[PDB]
């Protein structure tokens, strides 16, 4: 979908 | 000469393709991407 | 609702990528439906002072 942010990537994968 | 103009749509497409190649979905699901890598942090502001 | 130019945040909030802070973390957020409703509430309160 929409282009992700590199700051949100670590939030997602930290889960 | 590799030519990239100032148009926003083409730059958005290039950014999306680069993000797909550098951060593929399959590596994200398998928790195989390191967000602290320099070449990943650089992608934030390349072709804005 | 209109949005500002992304280059404003590109050249100021994420000018150095080696560090992260509150604003840099928050620039990656996307609102849900209730948060957009809260935005409409804020604007409605702005257009009726007092």
């Amino acid at each position: 979908g929409p282009l992700l942010s590199v700051f949100a990537l670590q939030e997602i994968m930290q889960k | 000469k590799i030519v990239v103009t100032d148009d926003a749509k083409k730059r958005y497409k290039i950014r999306l393709q680069r993000f797909r190649t550098h951060v593929p979905k399959i590596k994200v699901l398998k928790k195989l991407i390191d967000p602290n890598r320099m070449t990943v942090r650089n992608l934030e502001n390349q072709f804005v | 609702y209109i949005a500002p130019n992304p280059r404003i945040s590109s050249i100021t909030l994420t000018q150095r990528i080696t560090t992260t802070g509150p604003f840099a973390i928050l620039t990656g957020s996307t609102p849900t439906a209730q948060q957009l409703n809260d935005v409409r509430k804020i604007y409605l309160a702005l257009m009726f002072p007092g």
